[PDB]
RNA sequence: GCCCGGAUAGCUCAGGGUAGAGCAGGGGAUUGAAAAUCCCCGUGUCCUUGGUUCGAUUCCGAGUCCGGGCACCA
RNA sequence: UAUAUAGGCGUCUGGGGGGAACGCGGGGAAGUGAAACAUCUCAGUACCCGUAGGAAGAGAAAACAAAAUGUGAUUCCGUGA
RNA sequence: ACUGUGAAGCUCACACGCCAGUGUGGGUGGAGUCGUUGUUGAAAUACCACUCUGAUCGUAUUGGGCCUCUAACCUCGGACCGUAUAUCCGGUUCAGGGACAGUGCCUGGUGGGUAGUUUAACUGGGGCGGUUGCCUCCUAAAAUGUAACGGAGGCGCCCAAAGGUUCCCUCAACCUGGACGGCAAUCAGGUGUUGAGUGUAAGUGCACAAGGGAGCUUGACUGCGAGACGGACAUGUCGAGCAG
């Protein structure tokens, strides 16, 4: 779909946070991302699902 | 003599679905699924101590389990063999899983 | 959405240590010329990515373009 | 056709049909509403069939209830709403 | 790992076999192959356990395909009886089919044979054609708003940097001099205040830069939000500031 609707999860907690769009033939990986966790409380590396 | 293989639910085809181990009993060696879906280890034989292995073979058990793959479909242990080297059948249960020495 | 099948030279199509066959095209040969036939060539990311393996066209995964049957009460 | 049976004679006792409404058991529409229509509604209504009684049906827990030593067959009214 | 509950070596048979040799059993005789063997990705055909690919044996469970037999069931085949009258009906018996067919419940297919209905609006009458939502300009009469099948276009995306921040810079065009090189590539000097550029239409803006370049980075956050714009309603839009 070019570009398809992601969720980022935290690393600790694997509570899924956030929702964007990303680009799968400019970024064939897993977006890789530093985000808020509220349930942390603190700034978490984030990865794509 | 004889050892500890067992013949793991898995299809070792597909990238996901590979078992590997890791685990030391004394009572660090590496254990690598077949390409065929089996499991080999180094143990002895019945014509042996009873409690001493029976400690060493439990951890090792507790490895492969939790190592199991998250995709595997139906039964994960199907048969565990501890035939002699001359001596014919000698199958462990597959059901004990906690508490071996007793 | 589920299950099968197809992709291999210019064309058609067979194939875990093989890229091949029949038509096309180029030169040589036979013939008195001509045609019809025999010889030697050039032709290929084996749909595209990745994995197992000493080694893949062949096994596995994902993806692309087609085809067949079935399912689809925001 | 043998056991016998179907059947045939004789004699007693019943049945049949009608009725305005009410009752019980079955079969069962459409116009209409949804500002169209098929689920849905109309409506188990209209109509149809089988049956009674002075009334009928139901009725004496294989029931409710919720830790209270609570009610205690059925039917019909008012609330719950 | 082996041998006298008797190895090799030869010979007897069988099965596979690229008859290169393998594997199984038998006999004579009795004292063996086997570890680094030298190449090799892989070493022993020393042996063992699990197992793959085909091939074959057995016991257990388990499904399908047929042929038979008669007793269920079927016969608008025959003959008797009820029956004096009966091409109805029922019974008895012979002759045929026979667990099939028919029927009940469940289930897939075909199914205008039948039934209930749908088949949009705008519109210089209706049809044909075109259009239907969002964004920009003109008509639009110098606040806002304003119609017609009036005049022109665009959208149903893209960017992991083309977002955040800190710092630095100034284009396009023209003139002059330069190997290929020319109107135009890259270099150098001068004039040059916006005529270039801003992912993508148009408009309003931007040289103070919102345009060009680089370093780090994820605020393309969590809980909120005084006060407003616009509005039939449902929608839509801006926002200082407080804390993590
Ligand atoms: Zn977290």
């Amino acid at each position: 779909d070019v570009r398809p609707k992601i969720t980022l999860a935290c690393e600790v907690c694997k509570h899924r946070n956030y929702i964007t769009k990303k680009n799968r033939r400019n970024d064939p990986d897993r977006l890789e991302i530093k985000k808020f966790c509220p349930n942390c409380g603190t700034h978490q590396p984030h990865k794509e699902s | 003599t004889v050892e500890v293989a067992i013949r793991l639910g898995v299809d070792p085809r597909k990238a996901d679905q590979m078992v590997r181990g890791t685990v030391n009993l004394p009572h660090k060696i590496n254990f690598r699924v077949d390409k065929q879906a089996n499991l080999h280890f180094i143990i002895g034989k019945a014509s042996f101590d009873e409690t001493k292995l029976a400690e060493n073979y439990g951890a090792a058990l507790d490895e492969v389990l939790r190592a199991k793959p998250s995709s595997s479909k139906g039964r994960y242990l199907k048969k565990v063999t501890v035939s002699t080297t001359t001596g014919p059948g000698i199958p462990v249960d597959p059901s004990v899983t906690r508490n071996f020495t007793e």
